[PDB]
């Protein structure tokens, strides 16, 4: 076969909205704005004593998202103060939302793990937020034709 | 003056303000609004400030042209006296009729049935609405005049009906009357559209170097090829030079500003034509497969839709030649008049004017090949190069005679003859073929064969 | 361009030479004027204009008929 | 939507004013002044053995920030004698204060954990004091709005 | 075919006009006069082995502005001390245009990057001060037509 | 439009008087005399990936001043004896003042950094000595006239 174009239109970085209670973040900064990843695999395998494969399904489904922005953003203090907030209180849990573009997205509730570290240089700085979120399933959601493909898979 | 402000801002809403070169049609209406002959208008706005009523004749043609990809920002509305005025009824219809009307402002009402109690409904509310305008219903349609000189204008909407001005001033006897107050306007179209009028116009067109435009709802028109009972078979036969097309709001909308609408601006020197152009507002011709045979030999363009859109075909003139190639020779024919006439008055305001000298004559080279001449060559107007079959050349040629070659009464009545051009036209393209193909399995090896494939058989003697 | 036209000896009458005095030089030169006062149409638009026209040829900048 | 300038006026290392004791601390060096640091996350996660999740706040905030000055500065040997005077007597706390700009700022009481190591060689060396500091938690402080936006998120 | 001019006008270096916080810019050096490149490319390409290829699109309009000035100029005094006092108070963002001839045109906010190296030597020297610029998109404003729609079997 | 002179007064390179220690500096070799540079850019920029921008003000002013002289002038004499009495005692920094004609100027403090190689060879050879600067900002003080404050739309 020949080459193909695997879409129609391009990947866009500033298409992907990320939202966090509710309001849009900007300041994103580098080459990496955000990185979704589980904390366990889905499956953990054991061996028998004669060939036999036991396959168990997880229960766990928490996840972290790191968040990387520049020190010179006002979602810097915003997070500070939620965090200085819920450690007065109690109310940690706020809703998180992430729509990608030509890809995967992300739709669940998420709370704030570990406070970056500052460092003051020569250059601007880059300050990387861990945000834990409960479900990490990513969901297909705009990609098209996927329930007829479901259905097309076969197994026993 | 004094300025308050030493900034001022003015804002407005809706959207920004849109000026071209552009040749102006003009419309021969009936009417009253002026005293005048002529008079040019820039907008729709403009027309129903001076007393014309929305959905006239006059109206509706001029918000058509300006709808138009091309349209011109400046119209022309003749003038002929109107004798009276007629509403007619002669079709079904199942809805209140906002019948606009105006004097010197309203819009009269009907509620619907049969078309002769409606007609009769109308004349009943006009009466006794303003005793100072006429209305009598006759069968089947309202006769409204005025009874003094006083503006009237009848105009259109929410009903299913045609206006019919009348009038007794032939077209063939205004129009030497309009063009004397003004000769700025190119396209020519006229409200009268009775068979004798429409020939009287186009006669006129030809000997002054106008283009006359017409639509037309004659059924005729796509009638069997032997019943020569259409307009535009008698133009035909008389091989005139005018552009027909048939639609049936001919006479309900005045459809040709749409069809001036997309040639206004379109400069002749590109040689593009008018296949495939769009007009906003006609609508599609619906007369099955073969009604569209008839019209075409019959020189009958029609409003055609494909493909979701719609789509003007074929632009051929009553005597068969296309409409692009008509506007060129006109377009050729200005531009070269005016080009060398501005030279002389050049040499005419310096005290050195121009004289009939073998040191002079050959200029002409120069200044024909630079406005007329070159501008067309750009814009892909002309073609240049070689012919490879008949093995010519087409570059433009440009002859001038010798001092010694002109006769002695010339010299004597100081007119110079016999300047000869050439040149060669551009076609565009309007119909293609294709032969395709397909293979359903695994075709036969082909030939092996790998010499050069000779070009011509040996034996020939 | 400013001008500076001076005369000639032969130009000047023989009065003016007993007197030693020249007459007659003379000059020429353009003010630029500064700018007082401004005007601007500004224009606001609410919601999807229609599409404009579509036509790409270069615009003619004079009507053929004039004669 | 296009580019924007995130703030006004520059990033300014100079700017940047940190004071131990109540005196402006100058002689940094290379290209990274001061580095803050927390030592634990902000919540821990547990697994359920039936799917729910359970987060529980840290009550510890002891952080570190490492401090870089070249081996000519002064206030190496100010260091070096409040430590052998700390050792001696016993006092060890005294305040600390960092003035971030366009950035999250401190205001804790420190003291000094650890002595950079020495070394002599062709160039001129770098000496790193972690100064170790009670509570971590950045402040938004010279960044407006941030009243308003704390307000705004919302979560259940 | 025979050949076309492009452009019924010439090309003058003298219209090519450059604005820095409202003032024009005078003293150029020879050789070139204004050099504005980007930063990155505009779209990068993801290549696969299969034959799957993907693109996306740079969110990154950086760019590097070249200004030649001679050393006579005052505009190098004008620049050194714009540098020294954008130094000590801060703000450093001032506006740019550049207004094309017979070409394509600018209008952005820059700042001064680099200064240039002075050299002293038997002839009178040249100095190219380095402007950076937020957006480097150059805009076809000045010539008319609009063929975009018009263009694109997409 | 007509063509302007800049200054009415010629670039002299006589006039470029270098000053070290308080003694003026003569034997300068061919082609350039003095060539002044700076070492980091003054404005570094932070690019983000969605579009938001961040700059930072350089507070390294450290610069190179390289000065050409020919082998038979004493000021290299004199350059060998600073280096050693500097080495052996320690005080290593010295004056340093460049007043230029037309143009920017410089007063700092600088040292001797690099030694330049000695050749030897059929003409008389050009030796450079690298000189560092503390600071390296150019400065318009010769030329008269405040328009900074006048410029400027931030």
């Amino acid at each position: 076969n020949q080459s193909k174009i695997l879409t129609l239109q391009a990947y866009d970085p500033a298409k992907v909205l990320v939202f966090i209670g509710g309001q849009r973040v900007s300041g994103f900064a580098a080459d990496t704005k955000i990185v979704i990843t589980r904390n366990n695999d889905n499956i953990s395998v054991h061996a028998g004593v004669d060939g036999e494969i036991s396959n168990a399904l997880s229960r766990d489904n928490t996840g972290v998202m790191t968040l990387s922005l520049q020190n010179t953003a006002k979602w810097n203090g915003y997070l500070a103060q939620w965090q200085r907030q819920a450690n007065v209180t109690g109310l940690i849990y706020l809703p998180v939302q992430v729509e990608g573009s030509q890809g995967l997205s992300l739709n669940t509730i998420g709370w704030i793990q570990k406070q970056p570290d500052l460092s003051y240089g020569t250059e601007v700085g880059q300050m990387d937020w861990e945000i834990g979120v409960l479900d990490a399933w990513l969901s297909p959601d705009q990609i098209q034709g996927i329930a007829a493909g479901i259905t097309g898979l076969l197994g026993l | 003056e004094y300025q308050d402000k030493v900034v001022d801002v003015e804002v407005s809403l809706g959207t920004q303000p849109i000026t071209v070169g552009f040749e102006t049609p003009m419309f021969l209406a009936m009417h009253g609004n002026f005293p005048e002959r002529i008079r040019f208008y820039v907008s729709t706005a403009g027309m129903v400030a001076d007393g014309f009523a929305v959905g006239s004749p006059a109206y509706q043609f001029a918000t058509n042209a300006f709808a138009g990809n091309f349209a011109p920002q400046r119209v022309a509305i003749g003038r002929m006296s109107i004798d009276s005025s007629k509403v007619d009824f002669t079709g079904t219809t199942n809805t209140e009729q906002v019948v606009v009307n105006i004097t010197l402002v309203k819009a009269v009402k009907i509620n619907v049935n049969t078309p002769a109690q409606i007609a009769t409904a109308l004349a009943d509310a006009v009466t006794a609405d303003t005793g100072k305008a006429t209305a009598v219903a006759t069968g089947t349609y309202v006769t409204v005049t005025a009874v003094s000189p006083n503006v009237v204008s009848v105009g259109k909407g929410a009903g299913v009906y045609k206006i019919v001005n009348e009038s007794s001033e032939t077209v063939a006897t205004v129009l030497p009357s309009v063009i004397a107050e003004n000769h700025n306007w190119y396209f020519l179209a006229t409200e009268a559209r009775s068979d004798a009028d429409i020939v009287a116009a186009a006669e006129f067109a030809k000997a002054n170097y106008k283009l006359h435009i017409y639509n037309s709802t004659d059924v005729d028109a796509y009638a069997p090829e032997n019943s020569a009972a259409s307009v535009f078979d008698t133009l035909k036969s008389l091989s005139y030079d005018s552009l027909g097309t048939s639609d049936a709001g001919a006479d309900v909308d005045f459809t040709e500003g749409s069809v001036i609408g997309a040639m206004a601006a379109n400069d002749p020197s590109y040689g593009d034509s008018l296949h495939l152009k769009t007009m906003p507002g006609m609508v599609p011709f619906a007369g099955s497969d073969t009604q569209r045979s008839n019209a075409w030999s019959r020189n009958a363009n029609i409003y055609r839709g494909l493909y979701g859109g719609g789509s003007y075909i074929e632009g051929k003139t009553s005597s068969g030649q296309y409409v692009d190639v008509i506007r060129f020779s006109h377009w050729v024919k200005f531009r070269m008049e005016e080009s060398v006439f501005a030279y002389m008055k050049r040499r005419s305001d310096m005290g050195l004017s121009m004289k009939m000298s073998d040191e002079d004559l050959p200029v002409l080279k120069s200044v024909l090949m630079n406005n007329p001449i070159n501008i067309g060559i750009r814009n892909g107007g002309i073609l240049t190069g070689y012919d490879t079959e008949n093995k010519v050349s087409y570059d433009p040629t440009i002859i001038i005679p010798k001092r010694a070659n002109i006769p002695t009464n010339d010299l004597a009545a100081r007119i110079l003859r016999d300047v000869k051009v050439e040149l060669v036209y551009n076609n565009s393209l309007h119909y293609v073929k294709i032969r395709a193909s397909v293979v359903l399995d695994r075709p036969a090896g082909q030939s092996t064969n790998a010499q050069t494939p000779m070009s011509s058989s040996a034996v020939g003697v």
